[PDB]
């Protein structure tokens, strides 16, 4: 939704036509910037290592779960 | 109008007599930090984010650590604080139950 | 000549083209309770209905006790004659221009006007005369000795509403030849 | 949220400008600021606030508009919701807190569609659609109606007198039902504040005694006058002109030239009054109520004649005593001929005129009016902060009863008017389609704020009730013609379970929900249309 909003695409008409086409078109369908539409990123060659996405999510949650745990902020002078 | 003095033997103090600063004013000043770690006890308890005297952030579930990282005035409050520091050095656990 | 009046409350929805005239002021109601006059004829006043003084520096000096009670006698009378000459031309609505000059319409004259069931609307800007003259098929009236059935209006209904708790003055249905044509539109809206 | 930089091209004075995204956000933040203060105060399980003058002097209340009135609001798009909050209290009387919280979530959600990508014109068209459909749905889910005792009691809970709701229920209903009046040749409306409310700090809350007449907050001007007059057919003179000695009319001056006229002219300044006093006494007047003054000169005339006579009383009060006892207000009496006469038929007939001592304060009661029923409520309680609010809590509760009597329609409140609209509109969302869909969709779910916070305020979990409430309302859209038998609606918060709010007796007036949303929209619409603010510093 952000890669779209950044590039100035139709953010909702891409996600809506992506979610539908991800249940029938399998995993590797993503944003192909080169035509302003949906596509398979294996053949589009959009490739990134395993660690990035797993370490991304494992950290993003560590943050989210740490903040919700806080119920009191005390700050000294 | 205008009020007189009681007794001047000292340099400028304050005295909390009749057990007042103890029977009421102390209990309620303790209740302020009693309600604090009341919501930090056990697995459902919440962590508290404490920014110290030097701006370094510290987040803890512990009562003793969370109390060690605060600057405290009330003397009778300080009493139960050293008591949470007692069970920190002498058992490690139970610091939240001391309080 | 297109009259757009504002009153806060409601929704832009509640805007309406009035089939006649909208007015800014309200029925005086200080004395009596005339507010909604049916089958009405509208008079329009330039003059003051007071116990008035001439444009020159004047003062009633009193010598006798017997001068006093007779001064109020003519005072009460003078105000009644004006109110009588009005009912005599046969109008049940009064419209009076700005009294910044001196007199206005007296509180003693107002009870005369009330019990005589003539419905009164005071304080009307001088700019408003040109429009009101055409909008209410009613020739403007400067002196009493020139107040005539001739120069009265003949409108179907005049009734002050209560919108948001704040009133407006309606003149719906206007009989006569509209040689001059005039519209009036009431604008409502939720926020100023 | 870094403080923005003033442009290097444009040149504006004592004024800066924030554009596009910076403003849209600032509007929503300030709108939530105003709304979030008064979310705590919503529902039967809702509470009250303490608002310090700064001098320590304070007021405690729930009535949203009075809380909002009191808070010093600084932002335009805050004061707009406050301007609506009161526009409520002048067109319905109750619901002031609700209308503000609705408008806020309508903005908030609307923005989160723009803060996505959706254009504001799309959403504003998508709010227009929903509202046209919601009001059409409300009228098809209204119930035209005993019932007044509920509508009163629903506006009791959430405020202080809700604990003694049943009493201040039948108070409100009878008080109003006894001032019926026709205007404009047939309009049968119940006067917007004709029930004169007084509050005196004493006794119990239950011992607040309704007056079967009218409550005047005045005393018998002279202490030698009778502080009571009783028995059938009592005559009351409703006056407006003052009974004192005049300065020479107006443009009148005095040139004494014959010394003997000093006393002649001076004595006659008494006469005119004493003559007008006589024309009042001799009319058969037993009790006098004058808006303007009474001279000590004209009191000694009432005293000796045993005429209980008041001075300096509110003309607002006197006209509602004119319309009730039979009397006619006397601005000044001059006949067909110039003569100043006062016919006996001018007076009002009643039962009693008794000055009654309440908690260190006496006041006159006009008991048992003859020309038409009249009702007044004298509140009693702990202190002034106590009384103040239960008067404001009455003005809210007398109001909802008025609008029931003015409009033949009630809505099953308890947040089931809202909850039902959630799923109806959400299902209506497909009928249009496109991008305009998310708009109505956000609106349908932006109505969740009423039923949500009601149950938040109970401290316990919300979602348990909230989502399980939706299912029951989702059980009316899949419900067949005959199979109705599935249709039910409502919410309870003390026991905390879904209940039939028509059988339970939870009732808000018809308009109270129409003029509630109608306004709430033209609020967030105006704010959503805002894309640039230009603030210019004082003269
Ligand atoms: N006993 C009750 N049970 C369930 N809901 C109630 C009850 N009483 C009132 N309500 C709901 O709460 C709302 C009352 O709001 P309130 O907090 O009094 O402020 P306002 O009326 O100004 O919005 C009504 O809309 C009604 O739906
Ligand atoms: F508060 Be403990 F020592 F887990
Ligand atoms: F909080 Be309200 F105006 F019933
Ligand atoms: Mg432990
Ligand atoms: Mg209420």
């Amino acid at each position: 939704r952000q890669l779209c909003e950044n590039a100035g695409f139709d953010a909702i008409e891409i996600l809506n036509k992506l979610r539908l086409a991800h249940s029938k078109g399998e995993k590797w369908y993503g944003v192909v910037f080169e035509t302003e539409n949906i596509g398979d990123n294996f053949a589009k060659f959009v490739w990134e290592p395993a660690l990035v996405k797993i370490n991304a999510l494992n950290s993003a949650t560590e943050a989210t779960n740490l903040i919700l745990s806080v119920d009191e902020t005390i700050t000294n002078k | 109008p205008q009020n007189p003095n009681a007794g001047l033997f000292k340099q400028g103090y304050n005295s909390y007599s009749n057990a007042d600063g103890q029977i009421i004013k102390s209990i309620a000043a303790i209740r302020e930090l009693h309600q604090m770690c009341l919501t930090s006890m056990g697995p459902c308890g919440r962590n508290k984010i404490i920014v110290n005297h030097l701006g370094k952030i510290i987040i803890t579930n512990d009562a003793a650590t969370m109390l060690r990282e605060l600057d405290i005035v009330h003397p009778a409050v300080k009493v139960l604080v050293m008591a949470t520091e007692q069970q920190k050095i002498d058992m490690g656990d139970g610091t939240n139950l001391v309080m | 000549d297109i009259r757009l009046v504002k009153k806060v409350g409601g929704t832009i929805d509640d805007t309406e083209m009035i089939d006649g005239v909208v007015l800014t002021q309200t029925a005086i109601k200080s004395a009596g309770g005339p507010t909604r006059k049916e089958k009405a004829k509208i008079g329009l006043i330039q003059f003051q209905i007071s116990p008035p003084k001439p444009d020159t520096e004047n003062n009633i000096i009193v010598n006798d006790y017997r001068q006093m009670d007779k001064i109020l006698k003519e005072e009460r009378a003078y105000l009644l004659n004006i109110c009588k000459k009005i009912k005599k031309a046969k109008c049940n609505v009064l419209l009076i221009q700005k009294s910044i000059l001196r007199d206005a319409v007296n509180d003693l004259a107002l009870h005369f006007l009330s019990k005589l069931n003539i419905m009164v609307v005071k304080d009307i800007e001088r700019e408003e005369i040109e429009f009101l003259s055409k909008g209410l098929g009613c020739k403007p009236i400067a002196d009493i000795e020139l107040f005539t059935e001739d120069r009265l209006d003949s409108a179907d209904l005049v009734e002050e509403i209560d919108s948001d708790g704040s009133k407006i003055v309606r003149v719906t249905g206007i009989r006569n030849n509209n040689a001059r044509p005039t519209v009036s539109v009431v604008i409502r809206g939720a926020n100023n | 949220q870094l403080f923005n930089n003033s442009r290097s091209d444009t040149l504006f004075l004592g004024g800066e400008k924030i554009s596009g995204d910076d403003i849209r956000n600032q509007n929503v933040l300030a709108t939530m600021a105003v709304a979030n203060v008064v979310k705590s105060s919503l529902g039967p399980v809702g509470l009250d606030k303490m608002l310090v003058d700064d001098i320590g002097d304070f007021t405690v209340t729930n009535d949203g508009a009075t809380i909002l009135s009191l808070l010093d609001v600084q932002h335009p798009a805050g004061k707009i919701l406050v301007e609506l909050a009161q526009q409520q209290d002048r067109e319905i009387g109750d619901g002031t807190t609700s209308v503000v919280i609705i408008a806020s979530e309508l903005l908030k959600r609307a923005n989160e569609l723009v803060k996505n990508k959706i254009h504001p014109t799309t959403i504003i068209t998508g709010f227009r659609v929903a509202l046209r459909e919601a009001i059409r749905f409300i009228n098809e889910v209204l119930s035209t109606s005993e019932t007044l005792i509920n509508i009163a009691k629903t506006s009791m809970s959430s405020k202080i007198i809700g604990a003694d709701s049943d009493f201040f229920s039948n108070m409100v209903v009878d008080a109003l039902l006894a001032v019926k009046t026709q205007n404009s040749k047939g309009e049968i409306k119940y006067p917007v504040k004709a029930v004169n409310v007084l509050k005196a700090h004493g006794k119990s809350a239950t011992e607040s005694l309704l007056v079967p007449g009218y409550a005047l907050n005045c005393t018998v001007a002279s202490q030698a006058m009778p502080k009571r007059i009783a028995g059938g057919n009592v005559k009351i003179a409703c006056l407006d002109l003052n009974l004192q000695k005049a300065r020479m009319a107006m443009g009148v001056q005095i040139n004494i030239d014959d010394p003997e006229q000093l006393e002649q002219i001076r004595k006659r300044e008494a006469g005119i009054v004493l003559e007008r006093v006589k024309k009042i006494i001799d009319a058969g007047a037993q009790v006098v109520l004058t808006t303007k003054g009474i001279d000590d000169l004209c009191l000694k005339e009432f005293v000796e004649a045993k005429i209980m006579g008041v001075r300096r009383c509110k003309k607002e009060d006197l006209r509602r005593i004119a319309r009730a006892t039979g009397a006619t207000l006397v601005s000044s009496m001059s006949n067909l001929e110039g003569e100043e006469t006062f016919e006996s038929s001018y007076l009002g007939l009643c039962d009693e005129v008794v000055q009654a001592k309440f908690s260190d304060d006496e006041c006159i009661l006009i008991k048992g009016t003859s020309k038409h029923s009249s009702s007044s409520i004298i509140l009693r309680g702990a202190n002034d902060y106590s009384l103040d609010e239960m008067e404001r809590s009455l003005h809210d509760s007398l109001s909802v009863v008025k609008r029931t009597l003015e409009s033949g329609n009630v809505v099953p409140g308890g947040g089931c008017v809202e909850a039902a609209l959630n799923i109806y509109l959400d299902n209506f969302a497909t009928t249009v389609g496109s991008r305009e869909q998310l708009a109505i969709a956000e609106f349908a779910a932006a109505l969740l704020i009423i039923p949500k916070t009601l149950a938040v305020n109970a401290a316990k979990d919300s979602s348990e009730l909230v989502a399980k409430l939706r299912s029951y309302h989702a059980a009316s859209q899949m419900a067949k013609p005959e199979d109705r038998s599935y249709r039910n609606y409502g919410l309870d918060l003390i026991r905390g379970k879904i209940v039939d709010e028509i059988h339970a007796g939870v009732l808000e007036p018809t308009i109270s929900k129409v003029k509630s949303l109608k306004s709430a929209l033209e609020a967030c619409v105006a704010i959503l249309r805002i894309d640039t603010m230009i603030t210019v510093d004082p003269e």
